[PDB]
């Protein structure tokens, strides 16, 4: 560290090496924080979390009651230790909470006055965090797994939503059309994300073991079908072209958006070329996962290496993206662990599970 | 449309008028002998298919061909109101020294048509859909290029339908249309780019008949289609409720999250 220090101080390297080396000594360092808490408000499962973009310092919470909290992650007393206090929340007494679970939520990119929040009460909910009112609402004949917002678009405002239906709903917040359907899936989208890289760029994950990418300008139908093997076994497409051996219940692009991570079913996580969709055959090991819902994981940002944080079971398992070699697996949770969502200022990693509990992870020392 | 380019494309004036025909005495005869028919309270009970009235009514107030009744031979143009509007019309713009566009939905009114102006001297060009189509474009040709053809009788189908006959200068739509584009796709066959005259249309409708229920079916068509063409604050259709008692004969005499609320609360409380 002192080497570093001397490094920056006289022009032998960039700074930015200094903060690559030490944002990655932190996360390597990530490890249970007893010395921050978050308060407990959820009476079910969290099984989703998302801080905000800009400015990081809120945290939405979806549970599983159906409650939806919005957390302060700064530390505004002047104690060493501090509980991450609920700001607001949608409770049982709100009149717009939602009836079942929650199973998303998501800031709006670009400001932190509006988020969205879609769940299995077959709705994806427009919130003006301010008055905390509803101010739009988009109702869907089945019930809503995951729902996305480009991080990027600063033209459009669609949502990408996937129900148990095998069509992808394109809902423009922009006068309300939820009309555009993406349909070339057969079973359950149990994944969206938006490319962080390309505005119209959207990858769908569904129980049919087929992770596809869209061009929702496009009038074309899927860009690319993932697939295992890269032609090795290679079939008219009518079955074949499947990324996972089983359900893949999760999505995420790596930070600059040119990879795609997988996590399916078969106990496996695969890595993407996001332009070609051709796999990179990177190892990984093996991911327990057997989540029947989306599984929300996170990379890092900003560091030397880029890190995959995947819920495994009930510890959240680390992962260098480039060469699979497992960093670790932080175990603090007492039941699985649903989401964990990564504050990329700080290096801090926080994570809900099942057990009615958000833990953050900070880095040591 | 012409109206946001056509200060910006030199176009002639144009004229929309709808003429109010009147059913002749023995054309109303009839009109009023089959709407007292049997078969009418059939149809209104449900029990036969309403097309088969409704195609007979348009055939009376298109002429009635249905009885074919010398200067009696069949579809003689006295005993029509809109064949005597039309001959009258015909006077008019031939001593004006015009070239008019007569339209028809049907062809037999069409070959009606066509006897009634051999009847007269003018000298007229037909195209429906049994001319062959490798002569439909030279007819169109013949009937812009030199100026003694008069009238161009023309069935909507074919005759509307991006053909371009500016050489015409009056165009009668001779009978409506259950869609209203045709007809409007017909009467635009004149105002056209290459149009150095002004147009008016003429659409003629049999006063208290069929036609003009048939005409404010379209009419409510042409509201619903404007609702979400030209602007979603659409004045209600309110001439008619549009039900089956069209049997009736009538003779008259990036956002910053703001803007983007403020748009969800305005959409949520209308
Ligand atoms: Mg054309």
């Amino acid at each position: 560290m002192l080497g570093f220090l001397s490094a920056r101080q006289t022009g032998l390297e960039d700074p930015l090496r200094l903060r690559r080396a030490e944002s990655t000594r932190r996360v390597l360092g990530l490890e249970l924080n007893k010395d921050r808490d978050v308060e407990r408000i959820h009476g079910g499962g969290i099984n989703t979390l998302d801080i905000e973009p800009v400015e990081g310092r809120y945290m939405l919470s979806g549970g599983s009651d159906g409650v939806i909290v919005l957390y302060d992650l700064e530390n505004s007393s002047r104690q060493s230790y501090y509980t991450c206090k609920a700001v607001c929340s949608i409770g049982r007494d709100h009149p717009d909470v939602h009836r079942y679970s929650v199973e998303t939520v998501q800031w709006y990119p670009h400001d932190t006055g509006m988020f969205t929040s879609s769940s299995f009460d077959k709705t994806l909910k427009v919130w003006d965090t301010n008055t905390l009112q509803t101010a739009d609402v988009f109702n869907f004949e089945e019930t809503v797994y995951s729902h996305h917002m480009s991080p990027v678009s600063t033209k459009h405002c669609l949502v990408a939503v996937g129900t148990r239906g095998p069509k992808v709903q394109l809902c423009d917040l922009k006068s309300g059309s939820c009309s555009h359907i993406l349909q070339g899936h057969r079973q359950e989208i149990l994944a969206v994300s938006w490319s962080p890289r390309y505005d119209y760029i959207l990858a769908t994950a569904s129980a049919d073991s087929r992770v596809k990418l869209w061009d929702v300008r496009r009038a074309s139908g899927c860009l690319i079908t993932l697939d295992q093997h890269n032609g090795k076994k290679s079939q008219a497409v009518e079955s074949a072209n499947t990324a996972h051996n089983g359900k893949v219940n999760g999505l995420c692009f790596t930070s600059d958006g040119l990879h795609l991570l997988t996590v399916g079913t078969d106990n496996r996580m695969r890595l993407w070329n996001s332009s070609n969709g051709e796999n990179t055959l990177v190892n990984y090991g093996k991911v327990c996962n057997n989540s029947k819902k989306g599984l929300k994981f996170t990379v890092s940002c900003g560091c030397s290496s880029e890190f995959v944080f995947v819920p495994y079971g009930s510890t959240i398992a680390v992962y260098t993206v480039y060469s699979g070699e497992q960093i670790t697996m932080l175990k603090g949770h007492y039941k699985t662990v649903d989401c964990c969502v990564f504050q990329s200022n700080f290096q801090e990693l926080y994570s809900g599970s099942r057990d009615c509990n958000i833990l953050a992870w900070v880095p040591s020392l | 449309m012409k109206s946001d380019v056509k200060m910006s494309l030199s176009l002639p004036d144009k004229n929309e008028q709808v003429l109010f025909c009147r059913l002749t005495d023995e054309q109303h005869k009839v009109y009023q002998n089959f709407v007292d028919s049997k078969e009418v309270y059939r149809i209104l009970n449900g029990e036969m298919q309403i097309f088969s009235g409704l195609i007979a009514l348009r055939k009376i107030c298109n002429h009635p061909d249905l009885f074919s009744g010398e200067e009696d031979q069949f579809g003689y143009w006295k005993r029509s109101g809109k064949m005597i509007v039309v001959e009258s019309l015909l006077k008019i713009w031939h001593k004006q020294g015009q070239r008019v566009l007569l339209f028809s939905q049907s062809r037999q009114m069409l070959d009606i048509l066509e006897v009634f102006l051999r009847a007269q001297k003018y000298t007229y060009l037909k195209m429906d859909g049994t001319t062959t189509i490798a002569s439909r474009q030279p007819l169109i040709t013949r009937y812009n290029e030199d100026t003694s053809i008069f009238v161009f009788l023309l069935t909507t189908r074919v005759g509307g339908l991006g053909v371009n006959l500016t050489g015409a200068n009056r165009v009668v739509i001779y009978d409506p249309d259950w869609n209203p584009s045709t007809d409007t796709q017909a009467r635009e066959r004149a105002w056209r780019i290459g149009q150095k005259k002004q147009v008016t249309v003429y659409r003629l409708l049999t006063a208290g008949t069929i036609e003009e229920k048939i005409y404010h079916r379209q009419i409510f068509k042409q509201f619903l289609t404007n609702r979400v063409l030209k602007d979603p604050k659409q004045r209600r259709f309110f001439k008619s409720n549009d039900l089956y008692e069209l049997f009736t004969l009538t003779s008259p005499d990036p956002l910053a999250s703001s803007s983007l609320l403020a748009k969800m609360r305005a959409r949520n409380h209308l």
